[PDB]
């Protein structure tokens, strides 16, 4: 949780810290080859995440998609996309550890076993984990009102703005994170109750009292994004370099 | 007392509510509450409509800032138009009908709960997608519809095709959504805002190339959602939902979306003649591809699936003329059609004690169910537009409009448009024979225990019997006057044709959709009875040719094994050849290698002399030898001990 | 209150000192706020005139919407790291 | 033709207490800035914001 | 072994079966399994990428060879394209002028300028 | 605050030390020996002291303590989870909810409370104020206008003059 | 159907065919809290509704037209199509 909350978002914070001020006029000769490798680490990992058997390392996967959405809204010169790499970053560091425990907290500590093989229908005697499972995978693909989406889309009309052949390609991202994470969810949530697994406990009182704020904390950044605002518009206008 | 709140929170009370309060209300409490609420919602847009009629003022209510950043601001903005008042008061009409109706036909279903929490939820958020007054609130609508439609499709978690049905439905409507986004950064660019005011006043000026680009990308989510070719499998791949779920999805609502993305752009769609090009040839595609499916199909379901997506094809070739209020018309009366032919569907459906699906064994019905017949045959007479039908009106004029527009390659889409109405007698003949006056397939018992359904299941379908047949004359004074001033959509004055279209018309061009539509209807039911062998030949050829038509025009198949199954290849290539095979030949599994082996040379380099002395004493020579070589070659030149110095590392680490 | 504090430039200060360069630094910002609520009061009265004028809007505010298109590129945040790292005709 | 009742439960259970306690305060709040800011020409949580001036 | 793929995945397995990949779908419903839904007993050896072969894989229909079907989808494509852009050449002229307009064409209505009055105007 | 009794707490681990271990106690599958060691699980249930007693004392009674309190811990729960112990109610609290509802719940409503003022003092508001300032300073006859016009009035100078002077700062440019 | 269903498990919505023995007495807690609802959001946001043409007078819009015709003169710039 430590790791992909707050590590990840440490990064994106030095990028924009270290870099931007001092290195400007370098910054411009790069962007391009920033945007290859930003548009190349979203194509080829979120479509790496399709053939997995294990179930953490989905949403780490998903973590490294996101991350690769978020870098170039900061190199895009522009207002836009370093505010949404910001609302990006804060409401990844909501969504992302709500799904480590999704996977590591209800689901590892009752079974022991990540394999995704095993698990099938938790609906029929895990309702509301269920619920959970789905309005938590629908909270990290980009579908609106939850602060994911707001960074999504003004990082990728950041990246639209600086070149738009590579927004272009940019933009099917928010297809290929769909895939993976409702290939997962509906194979989690749907289906008879798996032989496998002996029927366990509800979520208690702790992980539901968790995932409650994880999840009214993106929802408020979704439904206004201006809340924070007011912190950063100095410092969406301070990296920008546009003579 | 707020008209424009009213329409908007009523949905909200009538799905935040059987959530939170399900366990505590109980399902024969959460039936009649939200029932009533999506009915009293319904009857306050019928009277907002009464009132718009009177002056053309829309009312706008303003909320807080979404977001404020340089050039760009987002408002929740909430405008009833007479576009947007038009789709309001049908996705209400055929919401509400589709509650009182699931109240009797899921009465024995457990979770139905959730179920009419889902059934709320789908209205209120196309409610939001219809009313939203900048492309933001269009596309958070936009994109929870498609959500609910996987919660939707799913409803039934154990079944396995039910959940990757939801599955394929929501990654169609997602690939639209990406192009959305797509077209939406592009708006947000060009214009440097997304509310249609500022959009449409400015829309003139613009570049073309740029408006090409734009419209391409909003017409590809459009054509996802409005379900043409590109990727039409996932309506007919929804009927793992239930009935009412399908009445609602695909008469009106979900369909109705799509349609209405082209409708808002109309304004900005004018400018721009290669992108109503390609929309016109896509939807006169559809007409043809989904009536030839509907052929020889034999589910009910799937068949009124096929006739849902062949009238698509409609609206979109009346797009491709430029005339929006024709589109329009025929999107309002095409919901009471087809949400009386589902209806219609699920209630001999229910009624067969087997609950079958293939009309191959429903047999003859007539006697036993008369007022399912008397429903499906003024749904399947208005269907195939005959007059004095609120179809005919809808869905002739269309036809009628594609000869009478200026350029010359419409006259081709007449005879495709026009190939597709005797396509829409043949299947709706289809599934009115076999499935009430033909000789019985079914076993007798089923024949016993055949009877009328509830009142909860009949009532709707009265309702919107009465309003299929009086729609189109009561409301084509609103959309079909000689000059209207009810939709403030502007057409540029040569796109606009329709003094054009009502006069230059032959009579043997307008009386031949007429009858010939009459006359192929009596055709295939006389065919039907009294030979029966045309129809049951056994053609080795004819065979391939039908199993062709039945398979969806093999298109799943070339969906699946090209794109789905080679995908997934290519996603396992890269997920084991490059992210695992040669990601970690350059990471921590070639370095632990490369590491072993020059580890293991170093180590034994001193290892062979049986005495250290000596090896060591003639270690110290070799250097004080070889440096001194080394510094000898090097002076003349750098060049040269380069490679000297190469060789040295490789003997010396290998 | 409604406080306003005073414009400073890059040109005539020392940069050696670190009060006055962010003083023209928020200076400048500012400065690009006020010329954006300027874009946006314009943005306002073009949508109250399409949504008065109706049908014959194309010849009511021409003016107004070319106005809009014209301030569209030149009126938004520029920052303040391109005028103060190079220097014009020099 | 019954309706076959589940045992009984009650309505305010502890969720809906938490949650609809702390959305109405929320609001309730909201709406007292709203009519203190007409009385004084200030918010009342804005008496609390002393940050140090900027010179 | 039956795929190509699998064929490929072959000399990178090592002490691990390497059994024939057969589709889950594709097995008969009527024999019991462990698991229906599944089709799948409880100790049976998973194969060379086993999810392209699981229940929650694609479709993966029977009935046409893949090539076969092919051929016929974009056959009807195009048939479809060829009739309609051959039956352009067939085609009729129409009786009407195309419709004019006062005040120039509409040039100051529709915006407009004396300069500009090429790329804003009507017929006239 | 409160206060504890040294006799009572050898006297607790007196009674402790001829007790099975706490993976015995319970795995028969009644009241013969069931029935002494729900008593020690209410015994766990009190709380022997507050406050004003460990700052004070040594640390061989708090070892004792905590040895008393690890196996009435154990004989709680274990207990807990095979079957005071044959009750079944709703009304418990466990260990966080003291210092998670009642302090990071109430101190993140004041996160969002101070978010959502904060936002007032924003640039846009600041500079659509600032604007308007400076027409007013320009052309103060728009003073005398009465109040539904001033507003109109104020926007009909926005448009006709920029009112930036951006140009002014850049003036090593021209 | 009305197969059997374990009763150790509760949702929110309801579990499998929910039906509390009060549920009229629930069922007028919930109207009330549903009319109070909407009746206090329906006047909440009075205020914020609007007509949509005829909110400022005319005289206006056509000097906003002025003054941008003025701004216009004032940079030199050319019509669209002017070339
Ligand atoms: C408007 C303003 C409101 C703002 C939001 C208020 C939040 C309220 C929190 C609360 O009530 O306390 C609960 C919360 C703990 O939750 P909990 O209930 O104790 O859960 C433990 C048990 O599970 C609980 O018991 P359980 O065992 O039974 O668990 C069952 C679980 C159910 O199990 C589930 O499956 C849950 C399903 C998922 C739900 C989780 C998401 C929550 C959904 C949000 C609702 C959205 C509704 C849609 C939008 C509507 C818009 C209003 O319970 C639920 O979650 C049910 C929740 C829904 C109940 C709603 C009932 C309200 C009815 C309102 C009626 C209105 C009356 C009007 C009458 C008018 C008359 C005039 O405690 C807190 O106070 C947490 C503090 C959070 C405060 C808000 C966060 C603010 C700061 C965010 C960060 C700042 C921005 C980021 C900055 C980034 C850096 C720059
Ligand atoms: C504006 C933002 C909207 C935020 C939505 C907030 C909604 C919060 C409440 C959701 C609770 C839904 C729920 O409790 O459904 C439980 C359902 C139980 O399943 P059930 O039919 O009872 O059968 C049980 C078999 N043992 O469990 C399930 O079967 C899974 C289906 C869950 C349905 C969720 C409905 C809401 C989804 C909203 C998506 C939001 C995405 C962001
Ligand atoms: C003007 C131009 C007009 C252009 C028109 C032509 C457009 C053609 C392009 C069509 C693209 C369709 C969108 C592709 C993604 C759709 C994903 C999807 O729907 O998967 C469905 C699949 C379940 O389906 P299935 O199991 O077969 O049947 C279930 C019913 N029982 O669900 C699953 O099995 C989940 C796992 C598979 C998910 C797919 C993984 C690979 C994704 C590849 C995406 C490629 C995107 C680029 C396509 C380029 C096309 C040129
Ligand atoms: C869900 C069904 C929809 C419910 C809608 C109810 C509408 C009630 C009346 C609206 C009044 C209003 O919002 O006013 C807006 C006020 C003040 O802005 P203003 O400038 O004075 O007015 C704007 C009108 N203009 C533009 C014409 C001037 O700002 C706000 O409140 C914003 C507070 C945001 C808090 C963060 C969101 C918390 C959500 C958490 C969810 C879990
Ligand atoms: C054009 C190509 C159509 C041939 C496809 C086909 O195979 O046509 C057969 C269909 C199916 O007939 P059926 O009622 O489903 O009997 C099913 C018995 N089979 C399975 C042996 C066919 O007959 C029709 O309705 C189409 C004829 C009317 C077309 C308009 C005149």
């Amino acid at each position: 949780m430590i790791l992909a909350g707050l590590i990840l978002k440490l990064a994106l914070y030095a990028i924009l810290r270290l870099l931007l001020p001092l290195l400007c006029e370098a910054q411009i000769l790069y962007t391009p080859m920033i945007y290859i490798i930003s548009l190349l680490t979203i194509i080829l990992t979120s479509l790496a995440t399709l053939r997995q058997i294990d179930l953490k390392v989905i949403i780490a996967y998903s973590s490294i998609s996101h991350m690769g959405i978020a870098i170039l809204g900061v190199c895009s010169n522009t207002s836009l996309g370093i505010y949404g790499s910001i609302v990006l970053g804060v409401a990844h560091g909501f969504v992302s550890p709500a799904l480590f425990l999704i996977v590591g907290g209800i689901l590892y500590d009752r079974y022991h076993i990540r394999i995704v093989n095993y698990y099938k229908g938790l609906t029929t005697y895990m309702p509301q984990l269920a619920t959970y499972i789905i309005i938590l995978s629908f909270a990290n693909i980009g579908t609106p009102l939850t602060g994911n989406f707001t960074g999504e889309f003004l990082s990728l009309q950041g990246g639209f703005i600086r070149n738009p052949i590579i927004g272009g390609i940019s933009c099917i991202s928010v297809l290929l994170a769909a895939i993976y994470q409702l290939k997962l969810t509906n194979k989690l949530t749907g289906g008879i109750s798996s032989i496998y697994m002996h029927r366990t406990n509800d979520v208690t009182i702790r992980e539901k009292f968790i995932m409650n704020i994880l999840i009214i904390s993106t929802l408020i950044i979704g439904i206004c994004p201006q809340i924070m605002y007011n912190l950063l518009y100095w410092t969406v206008n301070n990296y920008i370099y546009i003579i | 007392y707020n008209a424009i709140s009213l329409i908007i929170i009523l949905p909200c009370i009538s799905w935040l509510f059987p959530l939170f309060f399900g366990r505590q209300l109980g399902y024969v409490f959460v039936t009649r509450m939200t029932s009533t609420l999506i009915i009293i919602t319904t009857l306050i847009t019928y009277y907002y409509f009464y009132q718009l009629l009177g002056n053309n003022n829309p009312i706008n209510l303003e909320l807080f800032n979404y977001l404020n950043i340089d050039y760009l601001d987002i408002n929740y903005n909430f405008e009833i138009d007479a576009l947007t008042i038009t789709m309001l008061l049908a996705i209400t009409t055929i919401s509400s009908m589709v509650h009182i109706y699931s109240i009797g036909y899921m009465e024995t279903d457990p979770h139905q709960v959730r179920f009419f929490s889902l059934l709320s939820m789908f209205t209120f958020w196309m409610i939001i997608l219809v009313t939203g007054s900048n492309y933001f609130v269009l596309f958070v609508g936009w994109e929870f519809i498609g959500v609910t439609s996987y919660l939707l499709i799913s409803f039934w978690v154990t079944r396995l095709q039910a959940m990757k049905s939801a599955l394929s439905a929501v990654l169609m409507n997602r690939f639209g959504d990406a192009f959305f986004v797509l077209g939406l950064c592009v708006i947000a660019y060009v214009f440097g805002t997304l509310n249609y005011s500022t959009i449409f006043a400015t829309a003139y000026l613009i570049n073309t190339d740029l408006l090409v680009l734009i419209m391409l990308a909003l017409f590809i989510a459009a054509m996802a959602k409005s379900a043409q070719f590109g990727l039409h499998n996932w309506l007919t791949l929804a009927m793992e939902g239930p009935t009412p779920v399908s009445s609602l999805l695909h008469a009106a609502t979900l369909v109705t979306a799509g349609i209405y993305l082209l409708l808002r752009s109309a304004n900005i769609l004018e400018y721009t003649p290669t992108v109503l090009f390609i929309i016109l040839w896509i939807g006169a595609l559809t007409t043809l591809s989904a009536g030839l499916i509907a052929i020889c199909s034999n589910d009910l379901k799937r068949i009124i699936a096929l006739s849902t997506m062949s009238q698509l094809g409609m609206m979109t070739i009346a797009i491709g003329l430029s005339a929006y209020n024709l589109a329009l018309f025929h999107l309002l009366g095409h919901a009471f059609f087809k949400a009386l032919l589902f209806m219609s569907a699920g209630s001999i459906i229910h009624s067969i004690l087997n609950e079958s699906q293939d009309i191959r064994t429903y047999g003859g019905l007539l006697s036993y169910l008369p007022y399912t017949y008397i429903c499906i045959t003024i749904a399947s007479l208005s269907l195939m537009a005959m007059p004095g039908l609120t179809g005919y009106y809808t869905k002739d004029i269309i036809i009628e409009s594609t000869y009478g527009s200026y350029s010359i390659s419409n006259y081709v889409v007449y005879w495709i448009a026009y190939l597709s109405a005797v396509l829409t007698c043949v299947y709706s003949m289809k599934i009115l024979y076999l499935t009430f006056y033909s000789n019985p397939n079914n076993n007798t018992i089923t024949y016993y225990n055949a009877h009328e359904s509830n009142i909860y299941i009949t009532l709707p379908m009265f309702i919107l019997a009465i309003f299929a047949m009086f729609a189109g004359w009561i409301l084509k004074d609103i959309y079909l006057g000689v000059g209207t001033d009810f939709v403030g959509t502007h057409i540029l004055p040569n796109n606009f044709s329709y003094f054009d279209t009502e006069f230059s018309i032959t009579q043997f061009y307008k009386l031949l959709p007429l009858i010939s539509a009459i006359l192929v209807s009596i055709l295939i039911v006389v065919l039907n009875e009294f030979f029966a062998i045309v129809f049951n030949l056994n053609n080795k050829y004819i065979n391939t040719v039908y199993s062709i038509f039945n398979q969806k025009l093999v298109s799943d198949q070339i969906l699946n094994h090209f794109i789905i199954f080679k995908g997934l290849v290519t996603s396992g290539n890269i997920a084991h050849h490059v992210d695992k095979g040669s990601l970690y030949r350059l990471g921590p599994v070639g370095i632990n290698r490369l590491l072993n082996k020059a580890s293991y040379n170093v180590i034994n380099l001193s290892s062979n002399t049986r005495s250290s002395l000596s090896m060591n004493s003639m270690l110290i020579l070799i250097t004080i030898v070889s440096l001194l070589l080394l510094v000898l070659v090097m002076n003349v030149n750098f060049i040269i001990v380069i490679p000297v110095l190469i060789s040295i590392l490789y003997i010396l680490f290998s | 209150e409604h406080q306003r504090p005073e414009l400073v430039s890059f040109d005539d200060i020392n940069y050696n000192d670190h009060k006055k360069v962010r003083e023209a630094q928020e200076s400048y910002t500012r400065e690009q706020f006020i010329r954006l609520e300027a874009l946006k009061t314009v943005r306002k009265a073009l949508e109250k005139c399409y949504e008065e004028s109706g049908p014959n809007h194309f010849e009511d505010c021409k003016n107004l919407a070319e106005q809009y298109l014209d301030m569209l590129p030149t009126h938004r945040l520029q920052g303040y790291l391109g005028y103060q790292r190079n220097d014009p005709s020099k | 033709h019954g309706p076959e009742l589940t045992p009984a439960v009650p309505f305010f259970q502890p969720y809906v207490l938490k949650w609809a306690g702390v959305s109405l305060g929320l609001v309730a709040f909201y709406q007292f800035n709203s009519s203190y800011e007409a009385k004084n020409g200030h918010t009342w949580v804005e008496t609390f914001f002393h940050p140090k001036s900027r010179e | 072994i039956r795929a190509s793929f699998d064929k490929a995945e072959e000399p990178m397995l090592g002490d691990y079966p390497d059994i024939d990949p057969f589709p889950a779908q594709l097995k008969n419903p009527y024999k019991k399994y462990d698991d229906q839904q599944d089709r799948r007993n409880l100790e049976e050896p998973l194969s060379v990428n086993d999810d392209l072969y699981d229940m929650w894989s694609p479709d993966r229909f029977t009935h046409f060879k893949n090539q076969d079907a092919l051929k016929y989808f974009i056959g009807f494509l195009t048939i479809f394209f060829g009739a309609s852009y051959v039956a352009t050449y067939f085609v009729p002229e129409k009786a009407a002028i195309p419709r004019e307009f006062p005040y120039e064409g509409l040039w100051k209505e529709s915006g407009g300028t004396e300069k500009s009055k090429a790329f804003f105007g009507q017929r006239s | 605050l409160r206060a504890y009794n040294e006799e009572k707490e050898l006297a607790l681990k007196q009674r402790l030390s001829q007790l099975p271990p706490p993976g015995k106690a319970f795995v028969t599958a009644k009241e013969a020996e069931l029935a002494e060691l729900a008593e020690i699980a209410a015994l766990y249930k009190t709380d022997r002291v507050g406050i004003l007693d460990i700052l004070l004392l040594g640390n061989k009674h708090a070892r004792l303590y905590r040895d008393n309190t690890a196996l009435l811990k154990d004989y709680y729960y274990n207990g807990r989870r095979i079957l005071w112990e044959i009750k079944r109610e709703g009304a418990e609290k466990e260990d966080w909810v003291n210092q998670m509802y009642f302090l990071y719940a109430p101190s993140l409503i004041l996160l969002l409370i101070v978010m959502v003022y904060k936002s007032r003092e924003d640039i846009t508001f600041w500079a659509k104020k600032e604007l308007d300032q400076r027409v007013l300073d320009k052309h103060p006859e728009i003073n005398d206008a009465p109040e539904n016009e001033r507003d109109a009035l104020i926007v009909e100078r926005i448009i006709a003059g920029d009112y930036d002077k951006l140009a002014s700062l850049q003036k090593k440019a021209t | 159907g009305r197969y059997p269903f374990p009763k150790d498990v509760i949702s929110m919505t309801g579990g499998w065919w929910a039906n509390p023995s009060n549920w009229k007495l629930n069922g007028l807690f919930a109207t009330g809290i549903a009319v109070g609802l909407a009746l206090w959001v329906s006047t909440a946001t009075l205020p914020y509704t609007r007509r949509r043409e005829g909110i400022t007078s005319e005289s206006d819009i056509s000097k906003w037209n002025a003054a941008a015709g003025v701004w216009r003169e004032r940079h030199g710039k050319i019509s669209t199509g002017e070339a």
